[PDB]
Formats: structure tokens, sequence, C-alpha cells
């Protein structure tokens, strides 16, 4: 959310999720898309792994 | 359509006109135009536009 608020430092867009972990990552991934439905956007890749 | 004797009748139907359409003009960054986009689309996507 602080980086969503970064997003309105910087008036940056164009994002990359990239997250390790598996278990918070989706919980993480799903604010995150919650937050980019305000400004009614997505990421460009989503990256989940082992 | 509600002309008295059908008098006045335009030329053409739009063909070397503008042909634009109306909206609603939100604020730049309202958090109300996904549901608003979504509404009319399904309100024309059912009949009832």
């Amino acid at each position: 959310s602080v980086w969503f608020e970064m997003m309105r430092v910087y008036n940056w867009n164009h994002i990359i999720l990239l997250v390790s972990d598996d278990h918070e990552g989706r919980a993480a991934q799903k604010r995150l898309e919650t937050l980019l439905e305000e400004r009614e956007s997505k990421a460009e890749k989503v990256l989940q792994f082992d | 359509g509600r002309d008295e004797g059908c008098k006045l009748v335009t030329i053409g139907s739009g063909y070397i006109f503008a042909t634009t359409g109306y909206g609603i003009a939100l604020q730049k960054g309202s958090p109300w135009k996904r549901q608003i986009d979504l509404a009319l689309l399904q309100f024309v996507g059912d009949g009832e536009m």
C-alpha cells in the first residue's frame, strides 16, 4: 500500500510483481490488485515460484 | 416524430455528419468510473437501454 503510495509519489504506473513466497504472496497480490482497481489498472506481469 | 403533419424531416440519418455520442463526464481520477462503465454495459447488455 505504501508502494502504491509510491506510485502516487513519482506518478509511476508500470510495475512488475515478483514474489518468491507463496502463502503471503497471494494475499499481497490480491491487495495490490484491489489497490490498482482504484486507478483501474493492473500490473504487467505477476510471478510466484518455489 | 411529433411533427405536425410530418413536415419537418431531416436529410439523411447521420452519414455526412459528426456522429458522436453522449456520456457521463467524471473528474480526472474519480473512483466511480469503472462501476458506471460496467453499469452502462449491463444496461445495454440486456435490452434495458
